[PDB]
């Protein structure tokens, strides 16, 4: 899931790596 | 800490020494030394920990995948060997989840942090990072089922209890979200002072007429989750100008808007033709952010990507956007038509990040029935004319017209960050 207008998920960044 | 078995315990000198010119940065050094006591001591733990985290620091100093997947290897080599110590075999597996994770292999950190639990059955901690290995992944369902497995043993673990509160929360079960959110912040265990926690506490006490809501602000606007009790976005570049509404001059996107004001009809057009021809291009909003009514959104841009199918619903909408990078470069921000229709209420709710600014075009507007908050001022739309406010700030929309309501969001990189900031910040 996407942060679009809210905060409503745990993370609303994808990390991958450096 | 105990970290050295039988046989470690009679080379301590060389494994001393080996991590003693990792502590002093001597990487290639250290890695070497390391290198030489797995090869005389192949069933060493602790020297096959000492190559592991040569990796790791080696890995940093390179910012190098590769690398960092090497060392990721080693971790895993060190829980296969025979005699590793408990607290070797937690450290190793426990830092190989979480560079996992960095790499973004979140199903890998999964089996990762249930071999952990199956390791260590009675550390609690460690279901509780499992538990964020499946909120992590979006898997809500098992995330809620191993906290519920936590507070049946721990029902006093306030780690748990926030979790748990939080994966409540967003499954809509605002009331029974609030106890475990409460109690598990005032826990005060490791982990519960998170923003996350106290934003979606004073939101559910926000929905329910808890008027303790804002009490919950403050206390984490004091302790620095947020940059205001009105702006609680979580995603912050601390420092840029923050108010509620503003202007097209001191947006400095002033190109930008007279083209939206100039070409405003053919905007219109074409969401209405998508209304009458393609209406199943409108998705719900499906955040949970609408409290009642009817409330769809269609998509042109999102983290500053082109979605090539919609804008084939539009063509020249979307032509005319992409003269304007500062939009569609937005990584933090989408481009899209809104629909609401009368009997709409959308909960008051703040977006993600503070990096971005947000554009409503006016294409439909009822006469009257249609108005927006923004902090402490509500305005209304006018067709053809662009209001721009900051939605990490409480914002909150009322539709009770006799007719539908059109718009056309467009949001913009906040103007004080930097051309640097604008490539490097993470997309959301
Ligand atoms: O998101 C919409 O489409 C409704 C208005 C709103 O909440 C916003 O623009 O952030
Ligand atoms: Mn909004």
């Amino acid at each position: 899931g996407k942060c679009k207008d809210g905060l409503g998920e745990y993370t609303c960044t994808s990390l991958e790596g450096f | 800490p105990k970290l050295l078995n039988k046989f470690d315990k009679t080379i301590k000198a060389e494994l001393d020494a080996a991590e003693k010119l990792r502590k002093r940065g001597k990487i290639e050094e250290a890695v070497n030394a390391f290198k030489e006591l797995v090869r005389k001591y192949p069933q060493s733990p602790r020297a096959r920990y000492g190559k592991a985290q040569c990796e790791d620091d080696l890995a940093e100093k390179r910012r190098s995948n590769e690398v960092l997947r090497g060392a990721i290897e080693t971790y895993q080599e060190v829980a296969s060997l025979p005699d590793v110590p408990a607290d070797l075999l937690k450290l190793s597996l426990k830092r190989r989840s979480d560079r996992q994770q960095f790499l973004g292999h979140m199903r890998g950190s999964l089996l990762t942090l249930q071999r952990l639990v199956q390791l260590f059955p009675n550390d609690t901690s460690l279901k509780n990072d499992l538990g964020v290995g499946y909120l992590l992944i979006g898997d809500n369902d098992n995330a809620k089922k191993v906290y519920e497995e936590v507070l049946s043993v721990t029902p006093n673990d306030g780690f748990a209890k926030v979790h748990y509160g939080f994966i409540l929360k967003a499954q809509n079960k605002i009331a029974e979200s609030i106890p475990y959110l409460k109690e598990g912040i005032e826990s005060g265990d490791p982990g519960t002072d998170d923003g996350r926690f106290y934003f979606h506490l004073g939101d559910a006490m926000q929905r329910v007429g808890n008027k303790e809501a804002y009490k919950w602000y403050e206390l984490g606007h004091k302790r620095g989750h947020f940059a205001s009790v009105w702006q609680r976005s979580l995603y912050n570049v601390n420092g840029l100008k923050a108010q509620p509404w503003w202007t097209p001059k001191e947006t400095g996107y002033t190109e930008l808007v007279k083209s939206l004001e100039r070409n405003w009809k053919l905007i219109r057009d074409e969401g209405l033709a998508v209304m009458d021809k393609a209406k199943g291009l409108f998705l719900p909003e499906d955040e949970n952010l609408r409290e009642k009514g009817d409330w769809s959104q269609f998509t042109l841009w999102q983290q500053g990507r082109r979605n090539e199918n919609a804008c084939k619903g539009a063509p020249k909408t979307c032509t005319l956007l992409e003269k304007f990078p500062e939009t569609t470069g937005c990584r933090r921000g989408q481009i899209k038509y809104s629909i609401m229709h009368p009997g709409t209420h959308v909960w008051p709710h703040t977006g993600p990040t503070n990096c971005r600014l947000r554009m409503h075009l006016g294409l439909v507007i009822p006469k009257e029935g249609c108005k927006i908050r923004c902090a402490n001022e509500t305005k209304t739309w006018e067709e053809g004319k662009v209001l721009i406010f900051d939605d990490s700030f409480e914002h909150e929309v009322w539709q009770d017209a006799s007719s539908f309501q059109l718009i056309f969001i467009v949001d913009v990189w906040h103007p004080e960050l930097t051309p640097q900031q604008r490539r490097s910040l993470p997309a959301i």
